[PDB]
RNA sequence: UCUGGGCCGCACGCGCGCUACACUGACGGAGCCAGCGAGUCUAACCUUGGCCGAGAGGUCUUGGUAAUCUUGUGAAACUCCGUCGUGCUGGGGAUAGAGCAUUGUAAUUAUUGCUCUUCAACGAGGAAUUCCUAGUAAGCGCAAGUCAUCAGCUUGCGUUG
């Protein structure tokens, strides 16, 4: 599950990461997803 | 009255009379529960 | 190719195993008009016994009919192998048929009544809903 | 009933022009099936000459 | 009958030689394994199977499962079956065979329409 | 939405506060809190606070201030509310609702009486809110000329039902334990029926309604019993009625015929042994 | 914690879609063109090739931890040559039964795929309503996510236009 926030909703189950979307959008930049385009 | 009522007297503020007509027929094969009894005898008019 | 026509000899409306065909479409279809044969079935049973089917139905004769009658009822001698078949390792017999126009329903009022004397749950979900709609 | 379309077709062939499946089928006479049996045997023949060639249509000229 | 075969020498071989008999649902049920638990079912069974009097009915054994597939040492025997709320007292009969238990045990009563008298006097109250 | 159970969460007070409402707000624009703490003659501002805030936190009066200017609004629901219950004050609806068919304008639901018997209702939601006041005007007009409309034509012999009150726009009519020819497969007696219904265009245009939208989704056909198979022809085409006096009334009847053949050619296989009406004998049937 | 049921149950209303009502088409052979991708370790992903099987698929091996192999993803719509003639037809494929396979511990309220049969409504759709100005509408398939198995769900890609 998502291991920030206790999220059992809005998983993304992609590359083994189960974050949940709500974190990934402020925590992409650290990851290294940037916005281009 | 109160001994033929089938809801509680509240019908001048709340639901309308409800009619059951309980058609119950049996049904024999020996052991049976009502969930069988209620699939077997369904009668539509 | 050739145009070859004939003064007469061909039949509007013929019977063939008490069941009526029409013959000026192709054999084929004029035997997807009987049930519980279509298209395919009749295909291959009329492709085993070298018959023409660029050719219509209305100029066949009675020893072709007399040989596709005799193909229905044992196919399975003449490489017409099992899983053409609609009866297919029967809970009855154990065999394999093909299951003919008055013998479908039969088929049909047989499974639904050993489901009715199983009392599974299709059988009496099929009957309450045919009792429950039909009324 | 043979002779009859037989003298059907080869007298309704050298009257009008342009020949198809459709053309033939216009006729109110013939079927489809039997308008193609009839365009092969009359290339075969050599009344009609062939202009175009296609699988779903194909004109003739009446000669 | 199950394959023109008559009932009685039937009743007499082992589950192998009925997945020989059997169609390709069984024979892949049976292809893979089952649990340990189905054993003592069919010990308790046999043990309510052998209690039984003459030319009478046995003692019925209440199952649970509705997944299983019949096989037919269980022929005279009488079983109950959970539903999730309730049991249904069902006999085993031979031409029953090659079927799941859970069909023998419906889940719900059935839907009614065809009652206009009750769903017009449910409504919500209106004041 | 609508959703009808929050309006018995409302005492007397609570009605009488929206009766008040609904007094203040057509004689000005936006009602203030004092006309509501006075219009409504009532003992104290407690209680009118409470009601205000009853109906506001089960969104039936809006609070708007815009500068200085403190104001109540009403919405659909509100004006739905009282008037059910002005509809109750004439004793007649007790327990309402089942959906059954949205349309544009009009939104039918499936309501009971004090009886039991079943009936349903038209409501009518004119834009859907910016809400003003010509849109729910509007609505209660067109709900009360259509009830006038449902009355003279149940009043004259036809197969249209029994109405009995135009409730501001809320408009309460019969159940017809009725089947469109979607449901309906065959029936025995078809020339019959096809008689009635050229009839039924024959004394319509006789009394000079004509109705347009006369399409298969339109007549309810009611089934009363199942052994003798009784049957009546409901018609529901009343916004799309047009006068006899109208310049473009030729191609609506033609195309009422049109269809009617059409539709009994598609389905019953079934067609039309005399000639059809034309509109000049009609035209002077009237 | 243990099992068993569901969330899919159906007079129905509303909405988003798929397939069709056909002959610019249905069927049988041949021609055959892409791109965005993705893919397995302390496991078993994408799979080439060879045998068996009508097929579904099974089986025996091999390549790729990746512009290298799948893959040139030889995709579909399309192109030609033959069958069908306007006939609810050979259009349509709903429903249903039987058998065989695959995944899952477990498939019945049928997971899914194959073979035969059943061939239901449905003859361009009323009131009204959605989206759109150039590689754009529309038709068409393919890839990625949900993935144990299937899409009619979503996002992209490419073909014709
Ligand atoms: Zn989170």
């Amino acid at each position: 599950q998502c291991r920030v926030c206790s999220s059992h909703t809005g998983l993304i189950r992609k590359y083994g990461l189960n974050i949940c979307r709500q974190c990934f959008r402020e925590k992409a930049n650290d990851i290294g997803f940037n916005k281009f385009r | 009255e109160y001994d033929g009522l089938t809801t509680a007297r509240y019908d001048d503020h709340g639901f309308l009379p409800g009619r059951e007509q309980t058609s119950k027929k049996a049904a024999v094969p020996k052991g049976t529960s009502d969930y069988q009894a209620k699939w077997y005898l369904d009668d539509v008019i | 190719s050739l145009v070859v026509q004939e003064q007469g000899s061909f039949q509007h409306i013929l019977r063939l195993l008490n069941t009526n065909v029409d013959g000026n479409i192709k054999i084929v279809y004029a035997l997807t008009t009987i049930k519980g044969v279509g298209r395919r079935y009749s295909n291959l049973v009329c492709k085993k016994a070298d018959v023409d089917l660029h050719k219509r139905a209305g100029e066949l004769t009675q020893e072709e009919l007399e040989r596709i009658v005799q193909i229905m009822q044992n196919p399975t001698h003449y490489k017409i192998p099992a899983w053409f078949l609609n009866r297919q390792n029967d809970i009855t017999d154990g065999k394999d048929y093909h299951t003919l126009a008055n013998n479908v329903e039969s088929k049909l009022r047989d499974d639904l009544e050993r489901l009715k004397k199983i009392r599974a749950h299709r059988g009496i979900r099929h009957f309450w809903g045919l009792r429950v709609r039909g009324q | 009933l043979d002779q009859e379309k037989y003298d059907r077709i080869l007298k309704e062939v050298p009257t009008y022009r342009y020949v198809s499946v459709s053309v033939l089928v216009d006729r109110l006479k013939i079927g489809g099936s039997l308008a193609r049996i009839a365009l092969r045997h009359l290339e075969k023949e050599g009344i009609i000459k062939p202009i175009s060639k296609h699988s779903k249509q194909a004109i003739y000229t009446r000669a | 009958s199950y394959r023109g075969v008559d009932l009685e020498k039937l009743l007499e071989m082992s589950t192998e030689d009925f997945v020989k008999l059997a169609p390709a649902r069984v024979r892949r049920r049976f292809a893979r394994g089952m649990t340990s638990k189905p054993a003592g079912f069919m010990k308790k069974l046999r043990a309510a199977k052998l209690a039984a009097p003459e030319n009478e009915k046995p003692a019925p054994v209440r199952t649970h499962m509705r997944n299983m597939i019949i096989v037919p040492e269980m022929i005279g025997s009488v079983v109950g079956i959970y539903n999730g709320k309730a049991f249904n007292q069902v006999e085993i009969r031979p031409e029953m065979l090659g079927h799941y238990l859970g069909e023998f045990s419906i889940t719900y009563t059935p839907v009614r329409h065809g009652r206009a008298g009750a769903t017009t006097s449910r409504f919500i109250p209106l004041k | 939405k609508l959703d009808t159970s929050h309006m018995r969460y409302l005492t007397t007070d609570d009605f009488r506060v929206l009766q008040a409402v609904e007094q203040g707000s057509r004689s000005h624009e936006v009602v203030p809190t004092p006309l509501i703490h006075q219009i409504s003659g009532m003992r104290s501002q407690s209680g009118t606070n409470r009601a205000i805030s009853d109906l506001a936190k089960l969104s039936l009066i809006s609070k708007m201030r815009n500068v200085k200017y403190d104001g109540y609004r009403l919405t659909y629901n509100g004006i739905d509310y009282l008037a059910l219950k002005t509809m109750l004050n004439r004793d007649t609806v007790y327990s309402v609702g089942n959906t059954i068919g949205v349309g544009k304008e009009s939104d039918i639901y499936k309501v009971s009486d004090k009886n039991g018997n079943p009936r349903v209702m038209k409501i009518h939601r004119l834009g859907r809110s910016n809400q003003g006041a010509n849109w729910m005007h509007l609505s209660r007009l067109a709900a009360n000329k259509e009830y006038q409309f449902m009355s003279m034509l149940y009043s004259k012999g036809f197969k249209v039902p029994e109405p009995f009150d135009n409730s501001r726009h809320i408009v309460v009519m019969e159940l017809i334990e009725g089947y469109p020819m979607r449901r309906l497969r065959k029936h025995k007696n078809i020339p019959k029926l096809y008689s009635d219904l050229m009839c039924f265009i024959v004394d319509l245009a006789n009394s000079g309604l004509i109705h347009c939208d006369f399409n298969e989704f339109n007549i309810m056909i009611k089934d009363k019993l199942e052994d003798e198979n009784d049957c009546g022809f409901v018609v529901i085409d009343f916004p799309q009625c047009i006068s006899i006096q109208h310049q473009d009334a030729d191609y609506y009847f033609q195309r009422d015929v049109d269809c009617i053949r059409r539709f009994f050619k598609k389905k019953l296989k079934y067609e039309p042994k005399p000639d059809s009406s034309m509109l000049d004998t009609e035209g002077f049937g009237d």
